[PDB]
C-alpha cells in the first residue's frame, strides 16, 4: 500500500509498534547519509544493503555503533524533510541529542567524563557557554553504573530519559527530519515483556555548569 | 609498536637528500627537526613527486610535519591562491597544523589560513576576500562551507590532505568529505593519515585515490588493556559446571557470554543450564545468519540473562555490555583468547573475563600467562562484580 519508508513514518508519529530489524553491516558504514534497502520482516522492518528480497530502496540519516567510541551524526546533514533518522541497537549504548546540534551514538562503558570530554571538542559544543543552555535529548539504559551515564557534573536540567531496567533491556531511536538542524526523535523498548511501541524522545533545557 | 609494510621500498634517511628548496630546509633545521622519522623517510617523497598516498601513523608533531613539509614543496608562491586543503577532525588540530605549516613555510613566504569560525565566522571572511592562501586547514563542515558560499576557489587546488580520516569518519564528515572532494579538480593529488584502516576509510582511498602508495602498521586492532583477567583451578572437566554455578551464588551476574569449543558440548550445557533454571540462549556456526539474527535479539532484550556460544572468528559477538565473559573452554590459541575476550576502541577500557583451568590443560600449555603472553591472576576470594 504505502512505501515502507512511509509505514515506518506512520508507527513513529501515532505511536503504534513495529519493530526494526539492522543487519550488523550497518556499524561498517560511517554516520551520514546512507543509501538503505527496507524488507518486511516479521511484522516490522528489516534494514539492510541487498536488493533482493521485496526490497524498496531509502535514503535515511544513518548512525552506527563502534566499540570503545562514540559515533557523531553531524547537524548539517540534517536537511530534507521527512527523511528517516536510524541509530544501531542499543543495549547499554546511550544517544545524546541537540536540538540542530550533532547526535552521539556512545559505547556502553564508556565513563561519562570520558566522552562529554570527547563531545566538548565538536564546534556545536564549543559553541555552547558557559551559563547559557540548549534543549538536549538524552537516552540510558534504565539502573546501569551512573559513573557511565550521570551528566549532573556538566548539566543542569531535567533528568534523562531512560529503556529498560536494571540494566537489563534493548531500545532503537529513529528521527524524522522537520526542516534545516530538526529531527523529531522517538523510540521503543524491546525487553522479555516484548517489543513496547514508538514514542517521544524529548529534548528538554539544559544549562551547562563547566 | 607494529611492523611497518610499504609498497614503496624507497627510503630517504636525511632531509638534505630530499631535494627540498633551501628556505624549506632552513625552516625545517630552525624548527628543530634534524633527522626524519620512519614514517617521513617512506612518505616525504612521494608526496613531493605527486603521487597519491595512504599512511598508517599516530597522532604527533612528526606526523604533521609529514604532510606539511610535503605540502610546501609543491606550492608555486608567486601564484597568490589557495593550491592545497587539509582537512582535520577539530579546530585545536587544525590550528595546530597552521602553526607548524607557517613555522616551517616561514622563511618561503608561505601562507597558511585556518578555517575555524569560532567569534569571526563574518570577521575572518573579510581577510579570505583580502587574499588566497597559499594552504588552508579547516574542519570539513566550515571549509565545505566557504566553498559553497565561494570564500575559497577550488581553482588551483592541486593537493588534498585528509588528517586523522578514522576521525573525521567517526564525527560524521564522511558528507562532507566526499561533497568537497567533488567540488576539486580531477587530477587533485590526495593524502590521507589515519591511525585505524577501518572498510569505510578504505573505501574513501578507493574513490579518491589511484595505485596509492601504502605505508602500513599492521598491529593487533583487539586489546586486553583493561580487562582484568582471572582462572579457576578445576582439575577435572566433570567438575566444570557445579563450578559455573556456584560463580552464580558468588558474584553479582546481570548477563553474563559463555564460549564453547564444540557445537556438541553447547547443546549439552545448554539443556543442563536450562535444567537449573536459567535463561540461556544458544548458539553456534552450523546456524543461519537469520536464526542467530534472533538469539541474539533475545540476549540484548533481557530474555536471557547468559549467551553460550562457540569462537567464531570471522563473525564478531553483537555483544556491548555484560557482567562478565567466561572461557568455560579454554581458547586453542592467543588469536581465538583475544577474539573472545578483547575489546576494540580507546574508551571503556573494562572488562573481566574467567578462565576454567583442568588439570589436562596445564599439562598441553605449561603456564597460561606465558601460552597467552598476557596477565592473568588466580581468581581471589573477594568480590569484583
Amino acid at each position: 500500500p504505502n512505501s515502507l519508508e512511509a509505514q515506518i513514518r506512520q508507527a513513529m508519529k501515532t505511536g503504534s509498534t513495529l519493530t526494526i530489524e539492522f543487519d550488523q553491516a550497518l556499524n561498517q558504514k560511517s554516520p551520514g547519509t546512507l543509501n538503505v534497502f527496507l524488507h518486511p520482516a516479521n511484522g516490522g522492518v528489516r534494514i539492510d544493503l541487498d536488493s533482493g528480497n521485496q526490497g524498496e530502496p531509502a535514503k535515511i540519516l544513518w548512525l552506527p555503533w563502534k566499540q570503545g567510541e562514540l559515533q557523531t551524526l553531524q547537524p548539517g546533514s540534517i536537511s530534507t524533510v521527512d527523511m528517516l533518522f536510524f541509530t544501531y541497537y542499543l543495549s547499554g549504548s546511550k544517544v545524546f541529542a541537540g536540538d540542530g546540534g550533532p547526535v552521539w551514538h556512545i559505547d556502553a562503558p564508556v565513563e561519562a567524563n570520558q566522552f562529554w570530554r570527547r563531545m566538548s571538542s565538536d564546534e556545536w559544543m564549543e559553541d555552547w557557554e558557559v551559563g547559557t543552555d540548549r534543549q538536549v535529548a538524552y537516552l540510558h539504559r534504565a539502573g546501569q553504573s551512573d559513573s557511565l551515564w550521570n551528566l549532573s557534573a556538566y548539566l543542569e536540567g531535567a533528568a534523562p530519559s531512560t529503556y529498560g531496567r536494571d540494566n537489563l533491556g534493548q531500545a532503537v531511536v529513529g528521527g524524522i527530519v522537520t526542516g534545516r538542524q530538526q529531527m523529531s526523535l522517538y523510540q521503543y523498548a524491546t525487553t522479555s515483556s516484548g517489543s513496547s511501541a514508538w514514542s517521544p524522545l524529548t529534548y528538554t533545557l539544559q544549562q551547562r555548569k563547566q | 609498536e607494529g611492523v611497518i609494510e610499504s609498497n614503496w621500498n624507497e627510503i630517504v634517511d636525511s632531509f638534505d637528500d630530499m631535494n627540498l628548496s633551501e628556505s624549506l630546509l632552513r625552516g625545517i633545521y630552525a624548527y628543530g627537526f634534524e633527522k626524519p622519522s620512519a614514517i617521513q623517510q617512506r612518505a616525504i617523497l612521494p608526496c613531493i613527486k605527486g603521487y597519491d598516498v595512504i599512511a598508517q601513523a599516530q597522532s604527533g608533531t612528526g606526523k604533521t610535519a609529514t604532510f606539511a613539509i610535503s605540502i610546501l614543496q609543491q606550492i608555486e608562491l608567486d601564484l597568490k591562491a589557495t593550491q592545497a586543503l587539509v582537512l582535520a577532525p577539530t579546530r585545536e588540530l587544525a590550528q595546530q597544523i597552521q602553526k607548524v605549516v607557517m613555522a616551517l613555510g616561514d622563511y618561503m613566504g608561505a601562507s597558511c589560513h585556518a578555517c575555524i569560525g569560532g567569534t569571526n565566522v563574518r570577521a575572518e571572511v573579510q581577510k579570505l576576500q583580502m587574499e588566497a592562501p597559499h594552504i588552508i586547514v579547516g574542519t570539513p563542515g566550515r571549509v565545505f562551507d566557504m566553498l559553497n558560499r565561494r570564500y575559497l576557489s577550488p581553482k588551483y587546488i592541486k593537493m588534498f590532505v585528509l588528517d586523522e580520516a578514522d576521525e573525521m569518519l567517526s564525527r560524521g564528515f564522511k558528507d562532507q568529505i566526499y561533497d568537497i572532494f567533488q567540488k576539486l579538480n580531477s587530477n587533485t593529488q590526495v593524502v590521507l593519515l589515519s591511525a585505524t584502516m577501518p572498510s569505510d576509510v578504505l573505501e574513501v582511498t578507493k574513490k579518491f585515490m589511484r595505485d596509492p602508495i601504502r605505508i602500513l602498521v599492521k598491529k593487533e586492532e583487539l586489546t586486553l588493556e583493561g580487562i582484568r583477567q582471572f582462572y579457576i583451578n578445576v582439575e577435572r572437566e566433570e567438575w566444570k559446571l557445579d563450578t559455573l554455578c556456584d560463580l552464580y551464588e558468588t558474584l553479582t551476574i546481570t548477563q553474563a557470554v559463555i564460549f564453547i569449543n564444540t557445537r556438541r558440548k553447547v547443546d549439552w550445557l545448554t539443556e543442563k543450564m536450562h535444567a537449573r533454571d536459567f535463561t540461556v540462549s544458544a548458539m553456534h556456526g552450523d546456524m543461519d545468519q537469520k536464526e542467530r539474527d534472533v538469539i541474539m535479539r533475545e540476549f540484548r532484550s533481557g530474555s536471557s540473562r547468559v549467551l553460550i556460544t562457540t569462537d567464531l572468528l570471522a563473525r564478531g559477538i553483537d555483544v556491548q555490555q555484560v557482567s562478565l565473559v567466561i572461557n568455560y573452554d579454554l581458547p586453542t590459541n592467543r588469536e581465538n583468547y583475544i577474539h573472545r575476550i578483547g575489546r576494540g576502541g580507546r574508551f571503556g577500557r573494562k572488562g573481566v573475563a574467567i578462565n576454567m583451568v583442568t588439570e589436562e590443560d596445564k599439562r598441553t600449555l605449561r603456564d597460561i600467562e606465558t601460552f597467552y603472553n598476557t596477565s592473568i591472576e588466580e581468581m581471589p576470594l573477594n568480590v569484583a562484580d
